[PDB]
C-alpha cells in the first residue's frame, strides 16, 4: 500500500502556528482534491477536520486550515491550546478504487515548563532467577517532556531489541511524564555478564543521565 | 443525532474465522455508504473494507482481499464483517464508519471499535516478582519500589498496593508483550527512605481469568 | 411572501433527468440578486433577460424545473442545442427560456460503487418537443423482422443510470440543475422583487 508519509512528531508553543504535511503518489494526493484530515485523542475513536478543498464540518473550530500543492498537501494549526497534541491522520482516495491513511503525526504542546526525569534501576534478580528467567528494569519517573531516549548498556556494551519500554499517559496534575524500561537475558547470558547498566538521554537533563551496578557487588 | 456500536469483536486463535457486527441509528443507513478501518495498537491507521449504498459492490485492501468478506443488511440498520483465516497481523482494533452528505468517499461518523486478537497461548495468568530497593535506588533520602509481572496472556488485569488507598506517586505502566506472544507489566511507588524502615509495602494483582490472586511483598535488599 | 427557493435549490434530492419534476411558483417576491451574487452556482446563464435586473422584473408566475446531470451535457441544457439529453430527455425551447443554474453536487449525487438512481433516456423514436415529459419505459424492439418481437430483451433497454463514482472525475461529475420560465402578456402579474 502507498501509505502516505508524514513527520513523525511536531511541536509548538501554545498560541503559536504550526503546520503538519503528508505527501503522496501524483495518483494518490495528486490530480483529486479528496485529501481529508482525522483527529484522534488516545482512547477514543477518530474525529475528522478537514476534507475536500480544506472545507471543514460544521462544529468544529476555524482555528483549522489545509493547503494542497500537487504531491502534498499539510494541515496547519493556530491558537495552540495544549488539547490538540491529539494524533493527526491524512486520508485520500486513489485510482484503483482505493483508500490510503498516512502515518500519522504526534503533536506535542508545550504547555509548561520543562522538568526533569528521576531514574531508578532494580533487580528482579532473586525471584525472576528462581523461577528460571533474568531480566533487568530501569526506571524515568515524571519528566515532562517525554521525547527522552533510553539505551542499555551491559559491560558498556550497548543493547537493542532486547528490552522493551513503556511510557504512561500524561499525569494532568502536572502533566508530567514517566517511562518504565526492562532489558530481558538468559540464565546463563546474566551469569556471564558482570556488570549493569541503563543510559538515558533527553531534553529533561541537561547532560545524559547513566545508572550501573555490578551483579558481583551483593 | 448519529451512534454506530461494533460488537463481536475479541480473542480468538489464529487461523479461525469470526464476524463483527456494526449497528447505525439516527440516520438513512442504506442511503450512504459503511466502511471498515483498523488500528494495530500503537500504530496509525489503515483502511480494510468498504461496501456500497446498495452492497453490490465490496472493496478491500490487498492485506485482507479474499479473505475477508462486507455485507450489510440495509433492512436493519445493521453491518457485518466477516473474516477468515486470521492470522497475527490482524491483531488490531476495527472501527466502522459511514460516508455522509459531506461525502460518500468521507469517514464522517465513527464507532467505538472492538479489540481483536489473534493467539495460540492459553490463558496463563500473572506472576508477581519483586523489585530490589538499593542504593543504585535510594538516593538523596527517596527511593522507589516495584513490582514486575511475568508475562501473561490476558488483556485484563489490575494491580494493588498498600498506597491503593492513595495513590500519590503510584504508577501502573501499560501493559508490554513479549515475543512469547504474553502481556507483562510493572508498577512502582515512590516513597520516603523513612518509610522503607518502617512501614511494609506488599503488591497484590487480580486478573479476571483467575480469581486466584498473587501478592509479593518488597524489601529493602542489601545489595 | 417570501419564496420557496431555499427548498427548490436544497430539496435534498432531485428528480432524475427523464423525469424531471416541476413545481409553480406564486405570489412570490423572488430575490434573485441575493441568490445569484451567491459563490456555490458554478454557472448561471440566462438567456433573454440578465441577471442583475432580475429583481427590476416581475412575472406573472415562474416554473422551476430539476434534474441531476453530467458536466458536459450540462452545457447542452441551452436554448438551441442538440444531444443525447437535449433530443430526448430535456428539450429545451428554440426560444426564451429564462436562466440555467448548475452546480457541482458531486459529494452528494456521487456514491461508492456508483449511484444507480439516477438515469437518462439512451434513445427514442423522436425527438422531444419543448418542455415534453414522458415515463414510457418499454424495450425499444418493434418486433418484426429487425429484432426481437415485442416484449423481449434483443434491442437493449431504454434508460441507462450514470452510476456517479469520485473517480469520475471533475468531467463525469453530476451537476444538479434548475431552470426557471417566464411568461408575460398572457395575465397580470402575481410575483416582483423586493
Ligand atoms: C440552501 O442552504 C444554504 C445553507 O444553509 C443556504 O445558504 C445560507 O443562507 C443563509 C441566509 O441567506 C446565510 O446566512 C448563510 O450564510 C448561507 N450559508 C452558506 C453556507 O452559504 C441557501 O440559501 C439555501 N438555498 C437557498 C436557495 O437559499
Amino acid at each position: 500500500q502507498s501509505a502516505l508519509t508524514q513527520p513523525a512528531s511536531v511541536s509548538g508553543s501554545p498560541g503559536q502556528s504550526i503546520t503538519i504535511s503528508c505527501t503522496g503518489t501524483s495518483s494518490d494526493v495528486g490530480g483529486y482534491n479528496y485529501v481529508s484530515w482525522y483527529q484522534q485523542h488516545p482512547g477514543k475513536a477518530p474525529k475528522l477536520m478537514i476534507y475536500d478543498v480544506s472545507k471543514r464540518p460544521s462544529g468544529v473550530s476555524n482555528r483549522f486550515s489545509g493547503s494542497k500543492s500537487g504531491n502534498t498537501a499539510s494541515l496547519t494549526i493556530s491558537g495552540l491550546q495544549s488539547e490538540d497534541e491529539a494524533d493527526y491522520y491524512c486520508n485520500s482516495l486513489t485510482s484503483i478504487s482505493t483508500w490510503v491513511f498516512g502515518g500519522g503525526t504526534k503533536l506535542t504542546v508545550l504547555g509548561r515548563t520543562v522538568a526533569a526525569p528521576s531514574v531508578f534501576i532494580f533487580p528482579p534478580s532473586d525471584e525472576q532467577l528462581k523461577s528460571g528467567t533474568a531480566s533487568v528494569v530501569c526506571l524515568l519517573n515524571n519528566f515532562y517532556p517525554r521525547e527522552a531516549k533510553v539505551q542499555w548498556k551491559v559491560d558498556n556494551a550497548l543493547q537493542s531489541g532486547n528490552s522493551q519500554e513503556s511510557v504512561t499517559e500524561q499525569d494532568s496534575k502536572d502533566s508530567t511524564y514517566s517511562l518504565s524500561s526492562t532489558l530481558t537475558l538468559s540464565k546463563a547470558d546474566y551469569e556471564k555478564h558482570k556488570v549493569y547498566a541503563c543510559e538515558v538521554t533527553h531534553q529533561g537533563l541537561s547532560s545524559p543521565v547513566t545508572k550501573s551496578f555490578n551483579r558481583g557487588e551483593c | 443525532q448519529v451512534q454506530l456500536v461494533e460488537s463481536g469483536g475479541g480473542v480468538v486463535q489464529p487461523g479461525r474465522s469470526l464476524r463483527l457486527s456494526c449497528a447505525a441509528s439516527g440516520f438513512t443507513f442504506s442511503n450512504y455508504a459503511m466502511y471498515w478501518v483498523r488500528q494495530a495498537p500503537g500504530k496509525g491507521l489503515e483502511w480494510v473494507a468498504v461496501i456500497s449504498y446498495d452492497g453490490s459492490n465490496k472493496y478491500y485492501a490487498d492485506s485482507v482481499k479474499g479473505r475477508f468478506t462486507i455485507s450489510r443488511d440495509n433492512s436493519k440498520n445493521t453491518l457485518y464483517l466477516q473474516m477468515n483465516s486470521l492470522r497475527t497481523e490482524d491483531t488490531a482494533v476495527y472501527y466502522c464508519a459511514s460516508g455522509s452528505d459531506y461525502g460518500d468517499y468521507l469517514l464522517v461518523y465513527w464507532g467505538q471499535g472492538t479489540l481483536v486478537t489473534v493467539s495460540s497461548a492459553s490463558t496463563k495468568g500473572p506472576s508477581v516478582f519483586p523489585l530490589a530497593p538499593s542504593s543504585k535506588s535510594t538516593s538523596g533520602g527517596t527511593a522507589a519500589l516495584g513490582c514486575l509481572v511475568k508475562d501473561y496472556f490476558p488483556e485484563p488485569v489490575t494491580v494493588s498496593w498498600n498506597s491503593g488507598a492513595l495513590t500519590s506517586g503510584v504508577h501502573t505502566f501499560p501493559a508490554v508483550l513479549q515475543s512469547s506472544g504474553l502481556y507483562s507489566l510493572s508498577s512502582v511507588v515512590t516513597v520516603p527512605s523513612s518509610s522503607l524502615g518502617t512501614q511494609t509495602y506488599i503488591c497484590n494483582v487480580n486478573h479476571k481469568p483467575s480469581n486466584t490472586k498473587v501478592d509479593k511483598k518488597v524489601e529493602p535488599k542489601s545489595c | 411572501n417570501l419564496c420557496p427557493f431555499g427548498e427548490v435549490f436544497n430539496a435534498t434530492r432531485f428528480a432524475s433527468v427523464y423525469a424531471w419534476n416541476r413545481k409553480r411558483i406564486s405570489n412570490c417576491v423572488a430575490d434573485y440578486s441575493v441568490l445569484y451574487n451567491s459563490a456555490s452556482f458554478s454557472t448561471f446563464k440566462c438567456y433573454g433577460v440578465s441577471p442583475t435586473k432580475l429583481n427590476d422584473l416581475c412575472f406573472t408566475n415562474v416554473y422551476a424545473d430539476s434534474f441531476v446531470i453530467r458536466g458536459d451535457e450540462v452545457r447542452q441544457i441551452a436554448p438551441g442545442q442538440t444531444g443525447k439529453i437535449a433530443d430526448y430527455n430535456y428539450k429545451l425551447p428554440d426560444d426564451f427560456t429564462g436562466c440555467v443554474i448548475a452546480w457541482n453536487s458531486n459529494n452528494l449525487d456521487s456514491k461508492v460503487g456508483g449511484n444507480y438512481n439516477y438515469l437518462y433516456r439512451l434513445f427514442r423514436k423522436s425527438n422531444l418537443k419543448p418542455f415534453e415529459r414522458d415515463i414510457s419505459t418499454e424495450i425499444y424492439q418493434a418486433g418484426s423482422t429487425p429484432c426481437n418481437g415485442v416484449e423481449g430483451f434483443n434491442c437493449y433497454f431504454p434508460l441507462q443510470s450514470y452510476g456517479f463514482q469520485p473517480t469520475y472525475g471533475v468531467g463525469y461529475q453530476p451537476y444538479r440543475v434548475v431552470v426557471l420560465s417566464f411568461e408575460l402578456l398572457h395575465a397580470p402579474a402575481t410575483v416582483c422583487g423586493p
